[PDB]
RNA sequence: GUGAACAGCCUCUAGUUGAUAGAAUAAUGUAGAUAAGGGAAGUCGGCAAAAUAGAUCCGUAACUUCGGGAUAAGGAUUGGC
RNA sequence: UUCAAAUGAGAACUUUGAAGACUGAAGUGGGGAAAGGUUCCACGUCAACAGCAGUUGGACGUGGGUUAGUCGAUCCUAAGA
C-alpha cells in the first residue's frame, strides 16, 4: 500500500577521483522528484540524505529504480559527465556510479 | 497557376463579390427582391431557393436548409459581418482620401451596419420559419 | 584482410542479423586469426566483437 | 610548409541546377577542388565527420554554407608522388553565416 | 553555446536509420578524458595517480620466444596449393622435385 | 534433387571422382601426347542428362 | 501506422546497396508535366489527354421477362478543437 | 551512392568501420517440391571467364563435409498397367 522503499546509491569512486559532488546530486533529486505530478510536493512522503559517499532515498510515494535512473542521467547529462559516469544495480535498490572503461594513454 | 486555381478562379467562371452581396443585405428592399425571385426556367429550382449569402441558387428547399447548417455558408456570414474593403481603404492605407474613408467607416458604424444586421437577423428568422 | 567468414560466424554466434554485429576495424589481424565459433565467442566476451541495439520503432505518436 | 586555416563555404551556388540523385557527391567533388585551390595541393582527405555532416539530410539536402577546417600537412610516406596533403575537417557551429577566413594557431 | 552543442549533437546521431553504439560495450581513451575534465575544470591528479598505476603495472617483458623467433617467419616450406602435412596433393605428388 | 535414388548417386559419386585435371607427372613421361583433358566435365557446361 | 482492406504510401526484424563509369546540358527523341483568351474551329474519325472518383444525407426517368434498369440522372457536405 | 583505413605493383567495383538509401511480412526475409549435382565450407589463388574493372567470385588448384527404430522411401490401394 505504502510501505516506504529504501533506494541507495554510491558515489564513492566519482566523488574520490574528484569529479562529482554529492550535496548537488542530493538537492537536485530533492528539487526535481515528482509526487502526484508536480515537483516540491515531497513533504512527508519523500526523503533524501547523503552522507558523502552515499546517497539514501527513503520514499512511500510510487518511486521506482527506474525513475531514479532517468534522474541520475538527466543530473549527469546537465554536469556533462554522461560519456564517462554510468548509473549501476548492484542488487535489488542498491546502486552505484561506475566510470566507462578507459585504457591507459602510456 | 497551378491547375487547381486556375481552373477554379478562371474569369468565365468568377463568383460574386463580397461588397456587392453586403450592398444587397443593407437594403431591405433589395432583400424582399430577392427572395421573391421571377420564375426562371434556366435557373436551379426555377429561381426560388436563393442564399444571398453565398449568393446561390439551390434545386431545393431542403438543399437549401442543409446548406444553412453547414460551415461553408457560416464561412461567408463571418466573412460578411465588418467594413466592406473597397477601394477607399486601400487609398487610406496608402494615405490617400483619408478623410472620405474615415467618413464611410463612420457611416458604416453608425446607419448601415445595425440596419444590414437587422435585415439579416429577419432573413434568419424568415428561412428558419419557411424551411 | 577478408572478414567475411568472420562477419557471419559472429552473427551465428551472437544470434543477430549480419546488420546487427560490430567488428572492431582497429583489431584485424586478432579477428582474422578466428576460424572458429569458439575464437568468435571470445572476441565476443573481450569486446572486439559488439551487438548493436535494435532500431528503434516508438509509438508514441501512435 | 604546414598550416591551418578555417573557411566558409557556398555550397548553395555551386550545386545551383544539380540533379537530386547528384547532390552530395557533387558537393563532395567540389570541396575537394576548393581546397585544392586554397592550398595547392593535389591530394586532398576529407574527415568522415565531414561527410556525414555534408550527407545528413540525405542525397539532395546539402547545407547552403559549411564552416570548413583546412589543414596543409607533410606527406610522410616516401613512395607517395607529392609532399604535402590537405586534411579537411568540419567545423560545427552554431551558424555558418557572417564569418570570414580566419588562421588556426596550431599548439 | 547551446545552438553548437545542438549542432554538434545533431552532426553525432542518425537514429533514424540506425541506434547509438552502446557506451558499457565500447571503450574510450584517458587523453580525452583528461581533456575533456580539463574542460570541466575539475581536478585530474587522483585520474593522472589511476593511469600512472595502469601504465606501470602494465609492463612488457621480452622472452625467449621474443629473442629467437621474433624477427623471423616460415621455418615450413609454404605448399604451393595450401594444403595440410598430411593433406593429400592430386597434382603435385607424383613429381618430387621443385625443378620437375 | 535432395531424395535422390541410389542409382544416381553412384553416378554422382563416378562424375565426381572424375572432375580432375591431368597429374603433372603424366606430362614428363616418354613420348607423352596427353596435354590436358579433354573429357573435363563442369556442372554449369556440360549437363550429365540423368 | 493510415485506411473497408493481403490496395497505395512510411516504418521494425531479416536481407540488399547489385545493373561500365566520369564530364557537360545543342538540336531530334523516349518518359512525365504546366499554360492567357477561345473551346473540336483539329482530324477520315474527340486518337490522345482533360474532366469524374472515397464516404454521409436528399433524390432518381423511359422501358421491363416485375427479378431489374440504378452508383440512373441531379444536388448538399467532409479539417481541427 | 559517398568518406576514411586496411590489403595490394595497381582499388569506382575486395574487407572493416563511418554515412545515405531500398526491399516493406502477397519481401530483395526464412524453408521446401520438380530440376541441378558439389555449385555448400575452408586453404591456396588470377592465364581464360564474370560484354568496364578486379586483390573479388557460383571462376582455377587442393581438400573437408550429408550420422535416424520415431523424418521419408520401403507397406496399402486409386485412375490404370
Ligand atoms: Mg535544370
Ligand atoms: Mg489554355
Ligand atoms: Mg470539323
Ligand atoms: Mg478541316
Ligand atoms: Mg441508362
Ligand atoms: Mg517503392
Ligand atoms: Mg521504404
Ligand atoms: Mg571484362
Ligand atoms: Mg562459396
Ligand atoms: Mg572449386
Ligand atoms: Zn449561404
Amino acid at each position: 500500500q505504502k510501505i516506504a522503499k529504501t533506494f541507495t546509491v554510491d558515489v564513492s569512486s566519482p566523488t574520490e577521483n574528484g569529479v562529482f559532488d554529492p550535496a548537488s546530486y542530493a538537492k537536485y533529486l530533492i528539487d526535481h522528484i515528482k509526487v502526484e505530478g508536480a515537483v516540491g510536493n515531497l513533504g512527508n512522503a519523500v526523503t533524501v540524505t547523503e552522507d558523502g559517499t552515499v546517497v539514501t532515498v527513503v520514499s512511500t510515494a510510487k518511486f521506482s529504480g527506474k525513475y531514479l535512473k532517468y534522474l541520475t542521467k538527466k543530473y549527469l547529462k546537465k554536469n556533462q559527465l554522461r560519456d564517462w559516469i554510468r548509473f549501476v544495480s548492484t542488487k535489488t535498490n542498491e546502486y552505484r556510479l561506475a566510470f566507462y572503461q578507459v585504457t591507459p594513454e602510456e | 497557376m497551378g491547375r487547381y486555381s486556375v481552373k477554379r478562379y478562371k474569369t468565365k467562371r468568377r463568383t460574386r463579390d463580397l461588397d456587392l452581396i453586403y450592398n444587397d443585405l443593407s437594403t431591405k428592399e433589395s432583400v424582399q427582391k430577392l427572395l421573391n425571385q421571377p420564375l426562371d426556367e434556366t435557373k436551379p429550382g426555377l429561381g426560388q431557393h436563393y442564399c444571398i449569402h453565398c449568393a446561390k441558387y439551390m434545386e431545393t428547399a431542403i438543399a437549401l436548409k442543409t446548406h444553412l447548417k453547414g460551415k461553408v455558408h457560416k464561412r461567408r456570414v463571418k466573412e460578411l459581418r465588418g467594413v466592406p474593403y473597397t477601394q477607399e481603404v486601400s487609398d487610406a492605407a496608402a494615405g490617400y482620401n483619408l478623410n472620405k474613408f474615415l467618413n464611410r467607416v463612420q457611416e458604416i458604424t453608425q446607419s448601415v451596419g445595425p440596419e444590414k444586421e437587422s435585415n439579416e437577423a429577419l432573413l434568419k428568422e424568415h428561412l428558419d420559419s419557411t424551411l | 584482410a577478408n572478414l567475411r567468414t568472420q562477419k557471419r560466424l559472429a552473427a551465428s554466434v551472437v544470434g543477430v542479423g549480419k546488420r546487427k554485429v560490430w567488428l572492431d576495424p582497429n583489431e584485424t589481424s586478432e579477428i582474422a586469426q578466428a576460424n572458429s565459433r569458439n575464437a568468435i565467442r571470445k572476441l565476443v566476451k573481450n569486446g572486439t566483437i559488439v551487438k548493436k541495439a535494435v532500431t528503434v520503432h516508438s509509438k508514441s505518436r501512435t | 610548409d604546414v598550416v591551418t586555416r578555417e573557411y566558409t563555404i557556398n555550397l548553395h551556388k555551386r550545386l545551383h541546377g544539380v540533379s537530386f540523385k547528384k547532390r552530395a557527391p557533387r558537393a563532395v567533388k567540389e570541396i575537394k577542388k576548393f581546397a585544392k585551390l586554397h592550398m595547392g595541393t593535389d591530394d586532398v582527405r576529407l574527415a568522415p565527420e565531414l561527410n556525414q555532416a555534408i550527407w545528413k539530410r540525405g542525397v539532395k539536402g546539402v547545407e547552403y554554407r559549411l564552416r570548413l577546417r583546412i589543414s596543409r600537412k607533410r606527406n610522410e610516406e616516401e613512395d607517395a608522388k607529392n609532399p604535402l596533403f590537405s586534411y579537411v575537417e568540419p567545423v560545427l557551429v552554431a551558424s555558418a553565416k557572417g564569418l570570414q577566413t580566419v588562421v588556426v594557431e596550431e599548439d | 553555446r547551446q545552438k553548437t552543442m545542438i549542432a554538434e549533437a545533431r552532426n553525432r546521431k542518425s537514429l533514424k536509420n540506425k541506434a547509438i553504439m552502446p557506451r558499457s560495450k565500447l571503450t574510450k581513451s584517458f587523453g580525452k578524458m583528461e581533456e575533456h575534465m580539463s574542460t570541466l575544470g575539475h581536478d585530474m591528479s587522483a585520474l593522472q595517480d589511476k593511469q600512472n598505476r595502469a601504465a606501470r603495472k602494465n609492463r612488457y617483458v621480452e622472452r625467449g620466444s621474443d629473442v629467437v623467433f621474433g624477427d623471423q617467419d616460415a621455418l615450413t616450406a609454404s605448399t604451393e596449393n595450401g594444403v595440410k602435412l598430411r593433406q593429400t596433393d592430386r597434382l603435385l605428388d607424383g613429381v618430387a622435385d621443385g625443378s620437375m | 534433387a535432395a531424395q535422390k535414388s541410389f542409382r544416381i548417386k553412384q553416378k554422382m559419386a563416378k562424375a565426381k571422382k572424375q572432375n580432375r585435371p591431368l597429374p603433372q607427372w603424366i606430362r614428363l613421361r616418354t613420348n607423352n601426347t596427353i596435354r590436358y583433358n579433354a573429357k573435363r566435365r563442369n556442372w554449369r557446361r556440360t549437363k550429365m542428362n540423368i
